[PDB]
């Protein structure tokens, strides 16, 4: 692991990595507002934080719904010239999701209900897989 | 006498297409309470307008108007697996006090949560 010699790193389609990777992002991830920059409050974030589990994926426009952002407001670490940028995803747990879809295909979860699986089995999922 | 505001967000969710049926179904709901008093926030049936868009309801406490029209709400979410409805609740007291940039979002933020779904 280079961070717990006896332990091996492992596993990105887990709940915890897949959360520090969201983490990282909402936490380095900057507005800047024409003018200057600031990053987001903590009610912002606290907003943001369940939406890439609760939506399909957040995206950036999407995120511009949720925080009532209002254009004049833009994302930094974002290509604003092209077009319709901001479909661009900003996170998409794709390990949750994916167990997710597969028990909704079968008929193991009412589809939109929250996985109840605990962290620890959902990281035991990503490893074994 | 005291005015609760019912601060609801309706969102899109993606997994599942939304039946032009349930867009009908939600504006109907939401148009029911508006009046020439808030024109705005009048619920049409495109995406743009049901779909990640905040709308803040006056009701007025001890009436029993805003806990049917929340359950009703509910139960529209529970149905439609793919559309996901935000209840928050703030006091006018509070809400009138809020800077008007971007209040709906600070409403969300400082009232109280009824009902994620």
């Amino acid at each position: 692991c280079t961070f717990e010699p006896a332990e091996p790193k492992a596993a990105k389609n887990t709940y915890t990595a897949e959360r520090f990777i969201w983490l990282t992002k909402l936490n380095n991830l900057r507005i800047l507002e024409q003018g200057s920059e600031r990053p987001l409050t903590d009610t912002e974030r606290a907003t943001l934080m369940d939406e890439p589990y609760r939506k399909s994926k957040l995206t950036y426009a999407q995120a511009r719904k949720l925080l009532g952002l209002e254009d004049t407001a833009f994302f930094k670490g974002l290509r604003y010239g092209k077009d319709n940028a901001e479909a661009s995803t900003l996170m998409e747990m794709k390990a949750y999701h994916a167990i997710s879809r597969a028990l909704e295909k079968e008929g193991l979860k009412d589809k939109k209900s929250p996985l109840n699986l605990s962290p620890e089995l959902q990281d035991e999922i990503g490893t074994a897989f | 006498s005291m005015f609760k505001r019912a601060i609801i967000f309706t969102s899109f969710n993606g997994f599942e297409k939304v039946s032009r049926t349930e867009k009908r179904r939600l504006a109907k709901i939401i148009n029911a309470r508006v009046s020439i008093i808030d024109e705005y926030l009048r619920a049409k049936d495109t995406n743009a307008s049901l779909d990640g868009q905040y709308r803040a309801f006056l009701f007025n406490d001890e009436s029993p108007a805003m806990t049917e029209f929340l359950a009703k709400l509910k139960a529209f979410a529970e149905s439609c697996t793919g559309i996901s409805i935000d209840a928050w609740e703030i006091e006018e007291s509070e809400y009138v006090r809020l800077p008007v940039e971007r209040r709906d979002f600070l409403a969300a933020a400082n009232g109280k949560e009824i009902f994620k779904i």
